[PDB]
């Protein structure tokens, strides 16, 4: 059921989707989005559980 | 007599070879003068363009423009400051027709499609002395056209109606027009300056431009609504440009939406080209197109997402480089190549070769050394060609300093068997003619090396009794000197990271 909610059909649609949820304005590009989704949670920087 | 032969064909190719800096630009200076046929140089980027679009007016007297290129990148987000817009048509209505002159247009804007003869030809009108067409008539067809109505008229599409009186700028030309009407009808042809707003002089008849490069009327709306929904998807916001140009504001990129205001595949601008036209190409097209096409397709896939504003396939706004070089097997093409080409037919080497270094220094004593060996030695005509005219005085004492005073001439042609001359341009290499035995001084020519360099080794005199001769047996504890920090005790051998 939120498969059939869901607005969105592809994975770089969905980095688009995350990256106007995250920051409103600045229209989103392809390695801007996807950059900050993969340093969203996939960074030992900018993510870290001890 | 001439040196090569025109090529008049389909598709043929003439190859001309040994070229260097600073020759193109005479190269093609006799080709537009010697070729009935416009001549349309096609550079392999903007910038050289640029460049040439100096060089060949310092070598011929024959018209010469560029096309004008929207400033930005493919798929931007700007405007392109309407201006341009202004210049870029402009060369549209009289590209049709232009039997002599030359036109350089970079591979950038000689791959995009442009508008069709039909929107341009339709949207353009006549204003004669003698027309019975009404005041308010004409002000709505300006209207229709997409003019924009100010009562302080200083840039283009830019229109003032009070009472009789009325004036606009139209697109194609490059000065105002007042009008006033009267019976409803055009009485007035009158240019008015800008800055002066007093008729200059009384024409009889001009041409009007529509507003920019596509159409912006309520049909041309519904028409672009109904592509729209056709190909892409709509979203209700405010800043999707779909209900944006719902709401018939344009927005900032909306010049990549070409071809949904069109109803029709856009002209690859090669139908704007007259029949009897001839090409000249400068280094390698077949790279400079295909990273350009490159380079849009990958910002195209960074930028085809953010389904707010999506974006068009390239493969309709921008040639595609394979179908470019089929479509210009049309035109006959002159390359001009800086590199020897060994032999055949179509194909003729002409020696424009290197000049030598003529370096001035003042180091030595004589500064112009290998000038005044240069010039002396030499048996032919040589023209220095200086930028600009203060600059002359710049040749005048140098070249007193061996006391030489050229003569100024206009035309390169106007050199003779041996001689000094010099004239007026922006070229920057000079050259050697082997044909005519021409040599070409250039500004930079003898400027040519930037130096960067300061000082080192002042105190590096390596066999003082005091160097210890880098031994490495001195037993640990025993002062040291270190040139650039000082005295103190040697500790050791250490292992570091």
């Amino acid at each position: 059921e939120t498969l059939r909610v869901d607005p969105t059909n592809d994975r770089l649609s969905a980095l688009v989707e995350i990256y106007r949820m995250m920051r409103p304005g600045e229209p989103p590009t392809r390695e801007a989005a996807e950059s900050l989704f993969e340093n969203l949670f996939f960074s030992e920087d900018r993510y870290d559980l001890s | 007599q001439y040196r090569y032969t025109l090529p008049v064909k389909a598709g043929e190719q003439r190859l001309l070879g040994e070229l260097t800096g600073a020759a193109c630009a005479t190269l093609v200076a006799e080709i537009a003068e010697r070729h009935a046929g416009p001549v349309v140089l096609i550079a392999p980027d903007m910038q050289n363009a640029l460049r040439l679009h100096d060089e060949i007016s310092q070598f011929t007297d024959q018209m010469v423009m560029n096309l004008a290129d929207w400033e930005t990148l493919p798929y931007d987000s700007f405007s392109p400051h309407q201006d341009i817009i202004s210049s870029r048509l402009s060369t549209l209505y009289q590209l049709p027709t232009m039997q002599r002159g030359v036109l350089i247009v970079p591979v950038n804007t000689l791959m995009q499609r442009v508008c069709p003869h039909s929107f341009l030809h339709g949207h353009a009108l006549v204003m004669k002395k003698g027309q019975r067409l009404s005041r308010d008539a004409l002000r709505t067809q300006l209207d229709s056209a997409g003019y924009r109505h100010v009562d302080q008229v200083m840039e283009h599409g830019e229109y003032a109606t009070r009472g009789a009186l009325l004036d606009l700028f139209p697109m194609g030309s490059e000065l105002p027009y007042r009008l006033d009407f009267f019976d409803d009808e055009i009485d007035s042809l009158r240019v008015f300056d800008v800055d002066s707003q007093r008729t200059l002089e009384e024409v009889e008849a001009i041409n009007l431009l529509p507003a920019h490069e596509f159409p912006t009327d309520k049909a041309a709306i519904e028409l672009f609504r109904s592509q729209w929904r056709d190909t892409f998807e709509v979203k209700r916001d405010p800043e999707h440009i779909y209900q944006q140009v719902s709401k018939g504001t344009l927005p900032a990129g909306i010049e990549y939406w070409q071809p949904l205001f069109f109803s029709e595949p856009l002209p690859p601008l090669f139908s704007y080209f007259p029949a009897n036209t001839l090409l000249v190409n400068t280094g390698d097209l077949e790279t400079s197109a295909e990273r350009f096409q490159a380079d849009t397709l990958a910002r195209f896939e960074n930028r085809g997402v953010d389904p707010m504003r999506p974006l068009l396939p390239p493969q309709s706004l921008w040639l595609r480089v394979d179908e470019l070089f089929s479509e210009l097997k049309n035109w006959p093409r002159v390359q001009l190549k800086t590199e020897h080409l060994p032999t055949k037919a179509a194909n003729a080497n002409l020696g424009f070769q290197k000049l030598p270094d003529l370096a001035v220094q003042a180091q030595q004593k004589a500064p112009l050394d290998a000038l005044r060996k240069f010039l002396e030695t030499f048996d032919g005509p040589v023209v220095f060609s200086v930028e600009s005219e203060g600059r002359r005085e710049a040749l005048g004492e140098l070249l007193a300093r061996i006391k030489i005073a050229p003569q100024r001439i206009m035309r390169l042609d106007e050199a003779s068997d041996r001689g000094r001359y010099l004239m007026i341009g922006a070229a920057e290499h000079g050259f050697v003619d082997t044909v005519r035995n021409l040599a070409l001084i250039c500004e930079s020519d003898l400027l040519g090396e930037r130096v960067a360099r300061r000082r080192q080794d002042s105190r590096r005199t390596i066999n003082p009794d005091t160097l210890i001769r880098n031994l490495a047996e001195l037993h640990i504890g025993q002062p040291v000197v270190h040139l650039e920090h000082g005295v103190g005790r040697y500790a050791g051998m250490t292992t570091l990271e």
